[PDB]
């Protein structure tokens, strides 16, 4: 079948249990120059996914959607296999390749756990290209109005709490939130915007730039320092990867401590998401969930040395940085959604039916 | 027809009676102007209860009133219409306004006979505002015969409180009308906190007369027990997170409001008519509520 | 038909004084056979009918021993459940053949609740660890002997004084190699510094997730609200009832005063007014996360499933 | 521009709206039937159980079938439906809804030519030259469509009432 990646040195005492991938070894150094034992679409989509060109949870969703659906209308049927079947078993396989290259965020599991209904959904009544040509539409038509359509009435909503005056803070490379920023600031409401990145995957500066082009007065600052600006701001309008079962919204590693620092000084935190990313597990703490990107990346450029160099020949030192950290439901205040303004404890009562 | 009798009855209606309420006078309002709409449509009426709501908001401008109109609007055009000629959907609607009055009315006596059970007898009801829904609460909590002491702050823009106060001890109930600025003190001896409520934003804490958010988190500093009672047609589905958030129609009527917030942190319990819920069942039964 | 009102009385009578059953599975599972019994050996026309009966028998079965639910909401379900069958065939004939089907699911999945536990719990534990529960709830045991057999943490479980009842999970967990350490409740404190999270059991989940567990948890909840140590707590989907904290205080279980002050003390039981209670409630903020054999929840889910599975007319029952 | 020259819509008719909004009582949507009528097709029982619809701001826009259940033209008020349709009618309504587009594109794109002074001037053309040839031929909304579809044997088909050389022009340019 497919190859497996290896791990990248020490990994955290705790988090032995979760992978200490690398993004160098990709595992495309030993599969099948044409591709036929895997798809062409998935070996890319995978290559690619190692190679960070998809960052988001949006992006990584449509990816996916979209060589899926390259995979789906380039298929032909086996002798006497009703689709419902041979179509999700080779889906599998696939499935499995890009979980070994990234591990799937939430919205790559919403999208295949729906796209699996729907393959088992399709009938033997209907004819192979006929039903196939309607997945691809539904693929469609899905991928369209559950989360543009969906980010589109996030913004009707969340147009309300900007008012004038009042400063907002958001983080890193969330589509979402620039989005509501461009978006319900050529309706006239004027602010600001204090963004706030970390390290060593910088990615503050995309929103950054996508907000300087739209003509609103940003201000960019790292978030070992955020504790400095949350005198002035007056809402955090933070970009939310994947909702969760009791309420803890799950998010990128600074999510957790900006919304503390924030509820500390008091100013009230805006998480806002769509209403599929919502995978339903459980997690109490911040550790029974993560990922860990290359390490070997943390260290940076200092005039003539870089202080990490020889990773490794210090034995007993290990390196780290998660990839999703936690914020649970006590600080977060707004569940913007696309059913309206839901209060952070009551995402479950109103998102699980 | 126009406000200038239907302006006047309403204010008759709600002026009548103390115990009546500000926002069911509202619905009463609406439904007799439906019995004198005279007209041939049923958009035309989607929009001219929006006009008698936006002509009674200014007469009134506690979030009990629009929360009255916009929900009982909702409400009534709930049974599937498929109109036949503009009066089968007359019947309906009037009659799905009738119950919709009737479930109001019996509103008080049920969250009444659902609230008592909560004063452990030989404690101290620590109230704020004269509030019908409060004092129907205490009616019923007497009757079932315990006992208890009853601070009702004064609620200062208006010395109000006093009349709860006067109108309480009348059903002879040992009453002490502390200060309102004394709400940092007697909250040593509250055994818990039943201020009345006038409409509950989505999340759980409640818009209230001013003295109330202080109150609230006193008790959260003393880890007493806070519980609030809305009357059934009390929910907005507004969402401020901070005190000035809140619509300005409603705070105002030099600066000093008249309404403010208690965030849902704070409430430890509320008492509606649909039950006893905690602040996020309240969300989710005002969504399912207005549908 | 006799023999109906003698199970009944036995049932009752053990209620009030029988220790045993022991787990509260198999005292909801006594409680659903006598349902049984009753909801085919008696005589009904309307269905309305058998709803007043049920309820009457399930009123005495809770005002006998109201310190105990799992029998007052198991009658509650099975109103529901009635409820659920008349409005089915409604919009009488042979509804009790469904009353039946649709208990021996109940049953079948109330036989299965521990498992569906015992599946969930691997997904929240992990090596290089220290848990802390308290008393003794077969649930709790089965959770951490199922999560011993992947790997090794450490649980420090700590003894109730009413009763050294958490001795015995301490003695039959130490038959996983899983190494248990037990503490005197008083030092819950003195090592809740390092404890990871907490699993704590009940023996009701009121209708806003404030559990009413073994004494000596209300101090748990509160010095782990303290340290944010998260509270697991594991409580099966049966174990609910729709009643509200603030009721009347008799609310506990007042057991008999020799657990605490021996009666070979002395003189000295002239005038000192031994308590001994054996229910600590806890409040509901204190409660980080829920499971069921559904999966994980929130504090806050508890009332929709409470609207979910009683239907909310009977909490008066 | 008004693609009927009757006052208001027809009593039971069957109309193509552009649901819009999704409000409280009904969806306020638009059609066009009568020069862009606003109706409020009125969300039912378990219609309404879009409290739960994902991005309830759909049907921003999309075309539908409605019968004009009430009417008062005095003011423009209109109450539609969408349970009172089936797909006889449904099938029809498609019918003179391509009918309608077809001819709304074909006479704009013809007065085109003559880039009108004001609106009354299109209404003024549309008038006299699409409702002559829908009433001579007996019938309202299937006349200018079978006419347009019969200029394509010969140009001047109604000749008697002759339009303008503009008119046949660009239609022999553009349609047939």
């Amino acid at each position: 079948q497919v190859p497996t990646r290896k791990d990248y040195g020490s990994k955290v005492s705790l988090f032995s249990h979760l992978p200490q991938y690398s993004r160098q070894n990709s595992l495309t150094q030993f599969m099948s120059i044409p591709s036929s034992v895997i798809h062409p679409a998935m070996v890319r989509l995978g290559l690619q996914y190692s190679q960070g060109l998809v960052s988001g949870s949006n992006a990584r969703c449509i990816a996916l959607l979209r060589a899926l659906q390259q995979v789906i209308q380039d298929y032909t049927t086996p002798p006497n296999e009703e689709l419902s079947r041979d179509l999700v078993n080779k889906l599998k396989p696939y499935m499995s390749f890009l979980t070994q290259c990234r591990p799937l965020s939430a919205s790559m599991h919403n999208a295949i756990k729906f796209l699996n209904k729907e393959i088992t959904s399709v009938g033997s009544s209907k004819r192979e290209e006929e039903a196939k040509s309607e997945l691809r539409a539904a693929i469609d038509r899905y991928v369209q109005e559950k989360i543009v359509l969906a980010a589109q009435a996030i913004s009707r909503f969340a147009y309300q709490k900007i008012s004038n005056g009042d400063v907002i803070l958001v983080y890193g490379c969330s589509s979402l939130v620039s989005r509501i920023l461009q978006e319900a600031w050529t309706e006239g409401r004027r602010f600001r915007v204090v963004v706030v990145d970390s390290r060593p995957w910088l990615e503050g500066r995309h929103t950054l730039r996508s907000l300087v082009h739209a003509g609103v007065p940003a201000s960019y600052l790292l978030i070992p320092a955020a504790s400095y600006v949350l005198p002035e701001v007056s809402k955090v309008l933070l970009g939310a990867h994947a909702l969760l079962a009791n309420g803890s919204v799950m998010s990128r590693v600074g999510t957790a401590q900006l919304a503390l620092v924030a509820r500390a000084h008091n100013v009230p935190v805006l998480v806002c998401c769509e209403t599929y990313k919502f995978c339903e597990r459980v997690q109490t703490d911040a550790f029974v969930s993560n990922e860990l990107d290359d390490p070997d990346d943390l260290q940076c450029k200092r005039g003539e040395h870089v202080a990490l160099a020889n990773w490794q020949n210090h034995a007993s030192l290990r390196l780290l940085n998660l990839v999703y950290d936690v914020t649970p439901p006590e600080l977060v205040d707004l569940v913007i959604t696309e059913l309206g303004m839901i209060p952070c404890s009551s995402v479950p009562v109103v998102l699980r039916v | 027809m126009d406000d200038k009798e239907l302006i006047e009855y309403f204010k008759s209606q709600m002026k009548e009676d103390p115990d009546m309420a500000s926002a069911v006078a509202a619905i009463r309002t609406l439904l007799e102007f439906l019995k004198r709409d005279k007209g041939e449509t049923i958009q035309g009426l989607r929009a001219n209860l929006t006009s008698a709501i936006e002509t009674l908001c200014g007469v009134d401008s506690s979030v009990a009133v629009s929360s009255g109109g916009e929900l009982f609007l909702r409400f009534i055009s709930l049974a599937s219409l498929e109109y036949s000629d503009y009066s089968k959907c007359k019947k309906i609607m009037i009659e799905r306004g009738e119950l919709f009055l009737r479930r109001i009315s019996l509103s008080r006596n049920k969250i009444a006979d659902l609230c008592h059970t909560f004063i452990k007898d030989g404690a101290t009801i620590l109230t704020h505002a004269y509030s019908r829904v409060v004092l129907r609460v205490l009616e019923a909590a007497v009757a079932a015969k315990k006992r208890f002491s009853v601070y009702v702050t004064e609620s200062q823009p208006d010395l109000s409180g006093k009349k709860m106060a006067k109108a309480l001890c009348h059903l002879n109930v040992p009453v002490t009308v502390v200060l309102d600025a004394a709400v940092g003190y007697i909250m040593e001896k509250a055994d818990l906190v039943i201020v009345g409520a006038e409409g509950v934003v989505e999340n759980g804490g409640i818009i209230n007369k001013i003295g109330t958010n202080q109150m609230a988190v006193c008790a959260k500093a003393q880890n007493k027990p806070f519980y609030v009672v809305a009357e059934s047609f009390k929910f907005v589905r507004l969402f401020p997170l901070n005190q000035q958030d809140v619509p300005d129609k409603f705070k105002y009527k030099e600066e000093h409001p008249w309404v403010d917030y208690t965030a849902p942190s704070l409430i430890t319990l509320l008492f509606t008519d649909l039950g006893v819920l905690t602040p996020s069942a309240v969300s989710d039964e005002l969504i399912k509520l207005y549908l | 038909g006799s023999e109906l009102s003698e199970r009944i009385e036995s049932f009752v009578e053990t209620l009030k004084r029988g220790g045993g059953p022991r787990s509260s599975e198999e005292m909801a599972r006594e409680t659903l056979g006598l349902l049984r019994q009753i909801i085919t050996d008696h005589r009904w026309s309307n269905a309305g009918e058998l709803m007043e009966l049920i309820r009457r028998e399930g009123r005495r079965m809770t005002a006998a021993q109201p310190s105990e639910t799992t029998v007052g909401n198991m009658v509650r379900r099975v109103l529901k459940i009635i409820r659920e069958e008349y409005g089915r065939l409604h919009g009488y004939a042979q509804l009790q053949s469904n009353i039946i089907e649709a208990i021996n699911e109940l049953l079948v999945e109330l036989e299965g609740t521990m498992e569906n536990i015992a599946a969930q719990a691997l997904e929240h534990i992990h090596s290089n660890e220290v848990i802390m529960t308290i008393g003794f709830s077969r649930t709790v045991e089965a959770f951490l002997k199922e999560a011993a057999r992947k790997r090794k943490f450490h649980v420090i479980v700590a003894e109730c004084a009413p009763f050294c009842q958490g001795h015995e999970m301490a003695v039959n967990l130490s038959k996983a190699g899983i190494e248990t350490t037990v503490m005197t409740d008083a030092a819950i404190f003195a090592v809740m510094s390092r404890v990871n999270k907490v699993i704590i059991g009940t023996k009701t989940i009121l209708a806003n997730g404030a559990l009413r567990a073994v004494t000596g948890t209300h101090t748990l909840a509160l010095a782990a609200k303290h340290h944010s140590t998260p509270l697991i707590v594991c409580a099966p989907m049966f174990k609910l009832s729709p009643q509200f904290p603030n009721e009347e205080d008799s609310f506990h279980k007042f057991v008999a005063p020799e657990e605490v002050l021996p009666f070979t003390e002395g003189d000295i039981l002239e005038k000192v007014s031994v308590h001994c209670p054996v229910f600590d409630y806890v409040p509901p903020e204190l409660i980080t996360l829920f499971i069921s054999n559904i999966g994980g929840n929130a504090p806050s889910y508890i009332y929709r499933l409470m609207s979910e599975l009683y239907h909310p007319d009977d909490h008066v029952l | 521009c008004r693609f009927y020259q009757h006052k208001f819509p027809e009593v039971e008719d069957v109309v193509m709206v552009n649901v819009r909004s999704i409000a409280e009582m009904g969806a306020y949507v638009s059609l066009l039937e009568y020069n862009n009528i606003e109706g409020m097709i009125l969300l039912s029982e378990l219609s309404r159980r879009r409290i739960r619809s994902i991005n309830k701001l759909i049907r921003i826009g999309r075309n539908e079938c409605v019968v004009v259940i009430r009417v008062d033209k005095e003011k423009g008020y209109i109450d539609l439906s969408k349970r009172r349709v089936s797909p006889e009618e449904a099938i029809k309504c498609e019918d003179k809804f391509t009918k309608s587009k077809t001819v709304y594109s074909i006479l704009r794109h013809v007065a085109e030519v003559l880039e009108y002074t004001k609106d009354e001037q299109l209404e003024s053309l549309f008038q006299r030259t699409a409702w002559v040839f829908d009433d001579k031929y007996k019938r309202p909304g299937y006349g200018a469509y079978d006419a347009f579809k019969h200029a394509v044997s010969d140009p001047s088909i109604l000749d008697s009432l002759d339009l303008n050389e503009d008119e046949r022009e660009v239609l022999i340019n553009n349609i047939n």
